[PDB]
C-alpha cells in the first residue's frame, strides 16, 4: 500500500523559481510512473507532464514546455521537480500523482498527495 | 477540448446521470475514467475501464460509451456523500491527457 | 524488512507410503482451496538428525536453495541460492529472520526482471566463503503436455565431508505417489528449512494487501 507525503506549503516572490518533493513508502520508485497536476482554484484540474511508458523519456505538456524540469534519485527514493518564471496568474494547488509503470498507453491515476500551495 | 453540462440537480433517492461528450479523437479510441473531489481533499479513483470499480468502497456504478459520449449515474443518491465529478482521459492526437470542466452535483 | 506473511491456519500433518523409492511426511506451501481468496503460506523448520530425502514436482519452478544450521541467527549457516544462469554456494554467518523468502520485482526503465536477494538475510559480517558451478536445477525441455519430470536428492553429513546427489526421470502414469554432484569440505547441523520464490506487480489498482504471490507448491520428506 503505496503512501505519498511531501513538502509543506511555499511562498514566492515574483519572477523567481521554486522547487517541490515528492516522496514514496512501500514501494520503490524504479517500479512506479510519476505526475504532475495542477487545478486553479474554481477552474478544474489542469495536467503538467509525466512519465510515458511507451519509451524511455520524460515528456512535459504542451503549454508550459521549456518553463519546468524533473529528475529523480533512487538512493533517498524522492523525485524531484522544478518551476521557473513565475508570473502574475501562476497560483494553484500541486498535487502528486502514480500509476501504472509498464501500460501500452493507459490512464488510472492512483493514489495523490494531500497537496501543496504555491503563491505569487 | 471537451464539454459537459454544469450544475446538475436531483433530489434524494431519485435517479442521477451525468453526461460527459467529446469528439472523435478525444474520447473515441480510448477508455475514460471518473473522479469526484471532495472539498477540502485530494481526488479519489472510482471507475476505471469504463465499466470497473476498484476494490473496497465504491458503490455500484455504470458506464455506456455511445461512440463519443459516456455517462455515470447511480441508482439512488444521498446527502450522506456528495461532491464535484470529474471526467478525462487520453486523447490519441496531437494532444495528451485532459481534464473535462465538471459539473456540481446539488441535492435539494 | 522481512514483513509477516504467515497465517493462523494449521492443518493435519498427511503421511504416505515409502513405496521403495516407509512413514515419509507429505507438506504443502501455498494451499488453495474452493474459497478462491484463501492463499496461505507456511514453512516451518524440520530436524536434521542423520539423513534426508528430499523430492518434488513443479509445473513452473519456485524452488531455491535451502539453509542450514543449529541457531539460525546472527549468534553460522550454511546457504544455497539457485537462479536461472548460475549456482551459489556460501557458508556466512547470516542474520535470518521469522519468514525468509527471495523476491523479485520489475526494473522500469531496464525492460527486465531483477531479483533483490537482502528479504533473505541483513548482515553478512566478516564473511568468506562463495563458490560458483553449474546449476543444479534446470526448468525446460524439449515437451509440455501432460507428463511432468520428478527431482530428488540425499543429503549426509559424515567425517565432515558435504556431500549431494540428485536424479531425474520422467513419469508415465496418471498423477499418483511417487512411481514403483559436489563435495564441499565445511559446523554442526540440526535444523534446516527451504526457501520459495515470491513476485509482486502494480498492474491492479487498490489491492488493499500485500501483492507478495506464487502458485501451488508441495515436496517430500524423509529420514534415514
Ligand atoms: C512479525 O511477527 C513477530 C512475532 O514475534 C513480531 O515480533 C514482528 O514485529 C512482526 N513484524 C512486524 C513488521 O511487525
Ligand atoms: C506415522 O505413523 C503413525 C501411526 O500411528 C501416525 O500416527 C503418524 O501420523 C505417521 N507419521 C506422520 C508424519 O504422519
Ligand atoms: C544469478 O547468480 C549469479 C551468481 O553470482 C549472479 O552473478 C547473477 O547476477 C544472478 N542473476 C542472474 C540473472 O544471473
Ligand atoms: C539494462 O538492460 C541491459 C539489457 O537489456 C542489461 O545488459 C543491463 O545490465 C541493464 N542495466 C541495468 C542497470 O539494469
Ligand atoms: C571484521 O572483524 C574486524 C575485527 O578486527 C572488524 O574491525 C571489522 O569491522 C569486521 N568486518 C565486518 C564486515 O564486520
Amino acid at each position: 500500500q503505496v503512501q505519498l507525503v511531501q513538502s509543506g506549503a511555499e511562498v514566492k516572490k515574483p519572477g523567481a523559481s521554486v522547487k517541490v518533493s515528492c516522496k514514496v513508502s512501500g514501494y520503490t520508485l524504479t517500479e512506479l510512473s510519476m505526475h504532475w497536476v495542477r487545478q486553479a482554484p474554481g477552474k478544474g484540474l489542469e495536467w503538467m507532464g509525466g512519465f510515458d511508458p511507451e519509451d524511455g523519456e520524460t515528456i512535459y505538456a504542451q503549454k508550459f514546455q521549456g518553463r519546468v524540469t524533473m529528475t529523480e534519485d533512487t538512493s533517498t527514493d524522492t523525485a524531484y521537480m522544478e518551476l521557473s518564471s513565475l508570473r502574475s496568474e501562476d497560483t494553484a494547488v500541486y498535487y502528486c500523482a502514480t500509476g501504472s509503470p509498464f501500460d501500452r498507453t493507459q490512464n488510472w491515476f492512483d493514489p495523490w498527495g494531500q497537496g501543496t500551495l504555491v503563491t505569487v | 477540448v471537451v464539454t459537459q453540462p454544469p450544475s446538475v440537480s436531483a433530489a434524494p433517492g431519485q435517479k442521477v446521470t451525468i453526461s460527459c461528450s467529446g469528439s472523435s479523437s478525444n474520447i473515441g479510441n480510448n477508455y475514460v475514467s471518473w473522479y469526484q473531489q471532495l472539498p477540502g481533499t485530494a481526488p479519489k479513483l472510482l471507475i476505471y475501464d469504463n465499466n470497473k470499480r476498484p476494490s473496497g468502497i465504491p458503490d455500484r456504478f455504470s458506464g455506456s460509451k455511445s461512440g463519443t459520449s459516456a455517462t455515470l449515474g447511480i441508482t439512488g443518491l444521498q446527502t450522506g456523500d456528495e461532491a464535484d465529478y470529474y471526467c478525462g482521459t487520453w486523447d490519441s492526437s496531437l494532444s495528451a491527457v485532459v481534464f473535462g470542466g465538471g459539473t456540481k452535483l446539488t441535492v435539494l | 524488512q522481512c514483513v509477516n506473511l504467515t497465517t493462523r491456519t494449521q492443518l493435519p500433518p498427511a503421511y504416505t507410503n515409502s513405496f521403495t523409492r516407509s512413514n515419509v511426511t507429505w507438506f504443502h506451501a501455498i494451499h488453495v482451496s474452493g474459497t478462491n481468496g484463501t492463499k496461505r503460506f507456511d514453512n516451518p523448520v524440520l530436524p536434521f538428525n542423520d539423513g534426508v530425502y528430499f523430492a518434488s514436482t513443479e509445473k513452473s519452478n519456485i524452488i531455491r536453495g535451502w539453509i542450514f544450521g543449529t541457531t539460525l541467527d546472527s549468534k553460522q549457516s550454511l546457504l544455497i541460492v539457485n537462479n536461472a544462469t548460475n549456482v551459489v554456494i556460501k557458508v556466512c554467518e547470516f542474520q535470518f529472520c521469522n519468514d525468509p523468502f527471495l523476491g523479485v520485482y520489475y526494473h522500469k526503465n531496464n525492460k527486465s526482471w531483477m531479483e533483490s536477494e537482502f528479504r533473505v538475510y541483513s548482515s553478512a559480517n566478516n564473511c568468506t566463503f562463495e563458490y560458483v558451478s553449474q546449476p543444479f536445477l534446470m526448468d525446460l525441455e524439449g515437451k509440455q503436455g501432460n507428463f511432468k519430470n520428478l527431482r530428488e536428492f540425499v543429503f549426509k553429513n559424515i567425517d565432515g565431508y558435504f556431500k549431494i546427489y540428485s536424479k531425474h526421470t520422467p513419469i508415465n502414469l496418471v498423477r499418483d505417489l511417487p512411481q514403483g554432484l559436489v563435495d564441499l569440505p565445511i559446523i554442526n547441523i540440526t535444523r534446516f528449512q527451504t526457501l520459495l520464490a515470491l513476485h509482486r506487480s502494480y498492474l491492479t489498482p487498490g489491492d488493499s494487501s500485500s501483492g507478495w504471490t506464487a502458485g501451488a507448491a508441495a515436496y517430500y520428506v524423509g529420514y534415514l
